[PDB]
């Protein structure tokens, strides 16, 4: 079976996550993405 | 080659358990 | 503290949790694996009336 794979990289970055309600993560934001982020 | 990575590469940092609350 | 039955639910990889300012609000025991919210003491204020 042909396969396709891809490779990414990480950094050390602050993120902010918003725990919800099921003890998980369902969104996030990069404090160094753009400068509106860092306003969040 | 080059791709856009969206939103994955968000995970869990730690094992501590936190609920209903932002968090940076 | 008191001892509460944790209603909230967990993850298979989560031993404890906190809710803010260091105040851990449920752990699990190391021995049976149950979950538990801790409540600190019920505490509050005595005035008077002179
Ligand atoms: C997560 O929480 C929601 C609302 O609190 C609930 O409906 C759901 O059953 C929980 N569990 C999931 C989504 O696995």
């Amino acid at each position: 079976g042909a396969a396709a794979y891809y490779v990414g990289y990480l950094q050390p970055r602050t993120f902010l996550l918003k725990y919800n309600e099921n003890g998980t993560i369902t969104d996030a934001v990069d404090c160094a993405l753009d400068p509106l982020s860092e306003t969040k | 080659a080059y791709t856009n990575s969206f939103t994955r590469g968000v995970y869990y940092p730690d094992k501590v358990f936190r609920s209903s609350v932002l968090h940076s | 503290g008191v001892l509460t039955e944790s209603n909230k639910k967990f993850l298979p990889f989560q031993q404890f949790g906190r809710d803010i300012a260091d105040t851990t609000d449920a752990v699990r025991d190391p021995q049976t694996l149950e979950i538990l919210d801790i409540t600190p003491c019920s505490f509050g204020g005595v005035s008077v009336i002179t």
